[PDB]
């Protein structure tokens, strides 16, 4: 029920822990959160076809 | 943005998720997760929070006043039941496989339900078939009227379709599911379904069976559901719980899409016939009602800018022998009762030691006797350890003592028959438990009303109704036996017996007494005169009566919201005895907005003082 | 008391017919049906040690009245505690030592013993999951009644009811809640011989259902099924002891989803410990009588 | 307007209209990170 919101929370600290400002509503930072969460993963796979 | 919540309003199993409305515009509904359904209604404006007992899918709204809305149940019967005034007028059973398009052109009435192999056309004035579309390996998907007077448009379950005027090419998706919506005018067709296609045909058959395919914009993937809404919009529920509001001469043009946050999204919509108004329901099963023109506007506007036995024969048995006696009160009872002999069940209640709440019982009730205090009380703890809520309401023995008097001849059958007395009978009374069954007993008092609407008129103008409930409920706590007559009231409740199908006569029998004396009653102020009055000594034909009263119950049209409606809950289960909601939790509204009120001053003053103690920390 | 010249043989008969024992000279009867692996050793270590912040039925949701169950339920507590922290802080394991020290417990050794080897031989997937309630079983048992006549399945779950919801009352929630003293009157004697079974105690209990199926099929909403449960009839026992033995009989061990071990816990050099407890989420209840105490010393102090 | 990418990349998240003021942040990154990937694909 309240589990959202400790992950909106968690979701703006770690968002702007690499400098992604949120100057925005929390409805949307799922999207935000949507967005980092396969950025990090795209970047991850990204770089590992460089290593290949 | 209204909202409408029933846990609270019936609290209950719920999560609802599909909402259905009405063509008069006063009449809701939704299907609820159990598979039952809630309806509502606007006239008298109350709660209403009254349920359906189904296993539905589908709730089909009837236009009678009553509704008794076509409900296609998970057995594909189709229930035409309601809330309003209870009763499950009618059974129709008759489809099989899971009826899946319900509805009816209420514009001469029509109903169309359809199965897999066949769509059926039902009227519904009886209930009957017309038409029956059975077709060889067609599996149909779907279809549904055109209102326009009149098409059935079907389906197959590969994709193709058909049209069928009314009077005697396809899509080619092979959709699993589908949903085909016929827009108010008649002319166009829209199916939706697995794929995310907006197909539209016409109706206005201009492309004949043949449906376009315009893909759902953004990210639609799919619908959940979809219907035509005021004048030519589509609304579909997209499966990414977002609604849609399309536009037909702009094909898309989306006007409209409000979810409130949007983190809790739509299962499923319906609007009401007065277009003002659409109401979704969350997937947590909330409904939001929101003005849909203002949500047009809203959106739209701004968003511009952003980019031995048998009854007869023991009827009439009872009536011209006059009662029976007592060494068969077990054929006759246990025939007319549908008892189970559910001598297990019964065992099971009688030997468990120690009973706390009736230990005692001449306490309140002095009768004399240490032997039939003793079998009262070996059926009052029967019934306690059956449902304590029954000594809560610690008045039973009221009722039980008659019976421990009369039946007491067979102690498992006593206890029998009373959850009869209980579980039929006394529908309503354990709703207000610990106290007098009284909102609840309102379908007593409407029933006074019913049999004599003089009597009730000037029974509450002159008794205020607090106690006039409580003048009643004694005599229905006991019922007319310590009324009426001691040993010759029996009659009424052979009677009730022999007439044990229709369980509203245990009202229609204590109203029948009110209805006897009539003016003799309209005096009275207080119901410490009139339940004494009715114990006198009075020259009752009791049998006369009784059977006057039978042909009233059968004289007005099952339309009334007699609070609790009772059902046939005669027969009990055999093994163990059935489960039985004799529970309260129900609002009386005025009481409680009184006490919010207060305690938020008692509150408000109580921090104050509080702040000026201020000058106590300063001492430590 | 160790001269066993009765038969086990001829009490399996026996407890169809002359059901189980006088409660005062049971003592000797249940053991024998059971097993229980007693030397001079183990508990006088676990009495010697012992104890005490998790429990919650001394004063927080159970009183004991009577110092023969208070001042010595806390011996089998201790041991069963101190033993296994299994027991110590679960709930539908706690269930099983009330009652025996109700039942027993004077009768020290025994409450004790008779916890254990039912730990480990019909408890044994009744932790699996902790905090809550063990799920496998109560898949089991749905799996029982489902093959035992699978019409109550399908309405029920038509109805959106779940395990737990319709099989913990005899189960997940412990074997007895269900039932009261009198008639449960020792079922775990009246199934002591059939422990040897996948427990037949899981005939047992889907016989708690399938028997109602009768009221069990007029179940639309829960709030009906709560009723089932909260009342906690005692329904027949004996024709629920007898009709899930039939279905033991009749269900081969091919219909049953959890397997039990064969689990004769005798070891006249050792206990054996209950290994199905989640170390990981145990041994963290409190009582801590000082918070409550310190009110009662600041009243005293502002006095 | 960043809508239409995300909704090609699949974000099916709620919009805002202060989403800018992020999403042009965080929308670029999902098309590139490391946007030589689309060429490290054919390399």
């Amino acid at each position: 029920s309240l589990f959202n919101e400790r992950k909106y929370l968690l979701l703006r600290k770690k968002l702007d822990e690499l400098h992604y400002t949120q100057p925005l509503q929390i409805e949307s930072a799922e999207l935000v959160d949507k967005l980092l969460n396969d950025l990090l993963k795209t970047s991850e796979g990204f770089q590992k076809l460089k290593n290949k | 943005c209204d909202v409408i919540n029933f846990k609270t309003l019936k609290k209950g199993n719920w999560h609802s998720f599909k909402l259905q409305f009405d063509s008069k515009g006063a009449t809701y509904g939704c299907l609820d997760q159990a598979g039952n359904v809630t309806l509502f209604y606007l006239d008298k404006n109350r709660y209403t929070n009254v349920d359906v007992q189904v296993d539905s899918s589908n709730l089909t709204f009837i236009e009678k006043p009553t509704g008794y809305l076509a409900v296609s149940n998970a057995d594909c019967s189709i229930s035409i039941y309601s809330i309003l005034s209870g009763k499950l007028i009618q059974q129709l059973k008759w489809h099989t496989f899971k009826i899946k398009k319900l509805q009816v052109n209420h514009m001469s009435g029509y109903l169309l339900s359809v199965s897999s192999d066949n769509c059926t056309i039902w009227n519904i004035n009886t209930y009957e078939r017309r038409k029956s579309f059975f077709v060889k390996n067609t599996r149909y998907a779907q279809g549904c009227l055109t209102p326009a007077g009149e098409h059935l448009i079907t389906l197959s379950q590969n994709g193709l379709v058909e049209c069928h005027n009314t009077d005697t090419e396809e899509i080619g998706l092979k959709l699993k599911q589908a949903h085909l919506d016929i827009s108010a005018e008649g002319v166009y067709i829209a199916i939706c379904g697995d794929s995310n296609y907006c197909l539209i045909g016409r109706l206005d058959c201009q492309q004949g069976f043949d449906f376009e395919l315009y893909e759902l914009p953004n990210n639609i993937q799919s619908v959940k559901k979809i219907k035509f809404i005021r004048n030519s919009l589509l609304t579909l529920l997209g499966s990414d719980e977002k609604i849609y509001v399309l536009s037909a001469e702009n094909n898309m043009e989306i006007v409209l899409c409000f979810e409130l946050p949007s983190r809790k999204g739509i299962v499923d919509y319906d609007l009401n016939i007065d277009a003002k108004y659409l109401v979704v329901i969350s997937t947590l099963g909330e409904k939001y009602v929101y003005d849909f023109h203002q949500l047009i506007a809203n959106q739209k506007k701004h968003q511009q800018d952003v980019t031995f036995l048998d009854r007869e024969k023991l009827r009439e048995f009872l009536s011209r022998f006059g009662y029976f006696p007592e060494k068969h009160r077990v054929v006759v009872w246990n025939y007319l009762l549908k008892l189970p002999s559910n001598y297990e069940a019964f065992d099971n209640l009688a030997r468990k030691g120690l009973h706390p709440n009736y230990l005692n019982l001449k306490s309140t009730f002095p009768i004399q006797s240490d032997k039939l205090y003793y079998r009262t009380q070996r059926i009052l703890s029967c019934l306690a350890h059956y449902c304590p809520v029954f000594a809560q309401l610690d008045y039973m023995p009221a009722f039980v003592f008659p019976f421990v008097k009369l039946l007491g001849t067979n102690e498992a059958f006593c206890f029998e028959v009373i959850l009869s007395f209980l579980v039929q009978w006394g529908q309503f009374f354990f709703e207000f438990a610990p106290n007098p069954p009284v909102s609840y007993l309102k379908a007593f008092m409407e029933l006074l009303e019913y049999h004599e609407p003089q009597l009730h008129a000037q029974l509450n103008q002159n008794i205020p109704h607090t106690q006039l409930f409580n003048t009643i409920w004694s005599s229905l706590q006991v019922v007319l036996t310590d009324v009426l007559k001691r040993e010759d009231w029996l009659c009424f409740i052979d009677f009730l017996v022999a007439h044990s199908e229709k369980p509203d006569l245990l009202l229609h029998i204590l109203v029948a007494y009110f209805t006897y004396f009539k003016r003799h009653i309209i005096s009275f102020t207080t119901g410490s005169q009139l339940l004494r009055f009715f114990q006198q000594d009075h020259q009752i034909r009791i049998q006369n009566l009784l059977q006057d009263a039978l042909e009233y119950r059968n004289r007005t049209p099952p339309r009334i919201p007699q609070a609790v409606v009772l059902q046939d809950n005669l027969p009990l289960t055999s093994e163990q005895y059935p489960i039985f909601n004799f529970y309260p939790k129900f609002s009386l509204d005025q009481h409680k907005e009184i006490r919010e009120q207060i305690i938020q001053e008692e509150l408000k003053a109580t921090e104050k003082k509080r702040t000026l103690k201020e000058l106590n920390t300063l001492q430590q | 008391n160790s001269l066993p010249n009765m038969s086990v043989h001829k009490l399996r008969q026996f407890l169809q017919k002359h059901k189980v024992y006088p409660d005062k000279h049971r003592a000797f009867i249940y053991k024998q049906l059971l097993e229980l692996p007693l030397n001079v050793d183990n508990f006088a270590t676990l009495v010697q040690k012992g104890l005490y912040p998790s429990f919650k039925d001394l004063y927080r949701k159970y009183p004991i009245s009577d110092s023969k169950l208070y001042q010595k339920m806390q011996t089998i507590l201790s041991c069963l505690a101190n033993f296994c922290d299994l027991f110590g802080e679960s709930d539908q394991f706690i269930q099983i030592a009330f009652p025996f020290v109700k039942l027993f417990g004077q009768e020290e050794l025994l409450a004790f013993e008779i916890v254990l080897c039912f730990a480990h031989q019909i408890l044994q997937n009744y932790f699996v999951d902790f905090p809550h309630p063990p799920l496998d079983l109560l898949q089991n048992i749905d799996e029982i009644i489902k093959y035992n006549d699978p019409i109550l399945h399908q309405h029920l779950k038509q109805h959106n009811f779940k395990f737990v919801d319709y099989i913990w009352p005899f189960l997940s929630g412990f074997f007895t809640s269900a039932l009261d003293k009198e008639s449960w009157l020792q079922l775990i004697d009246y199934l002591i011989t059939y422990n040897d079974t996948p427990e037949l105690f899981m005939f047992i209990t889907a016989a708690f259902i399938i028997y109602f199926k009768h009221p069990l099929m007029k179940l639309k909403s829960k709030d009906e099924l709560e009723i089932f449960i909260s009342r906690q009839n005692p329904v027949s026992v004996n024709h629920i002891i007898e009709s899930g033995f039939s279905l033991l009989k009749r269900t081969p061990i091919d219909k049953i989803f959890v397997k039990f071990s064969k689990i004769l816990p005798l070891s006249k050099t050792s206990y054996n410990q209950f290994t199905n407890y989640n170390v990981f989420n145990v041994a963290h209840q409190e009582t801590e009588a000082e918070a409550k105490l310190e009110e009662s010393k600041h009243k005293i102090r502002q006095m």
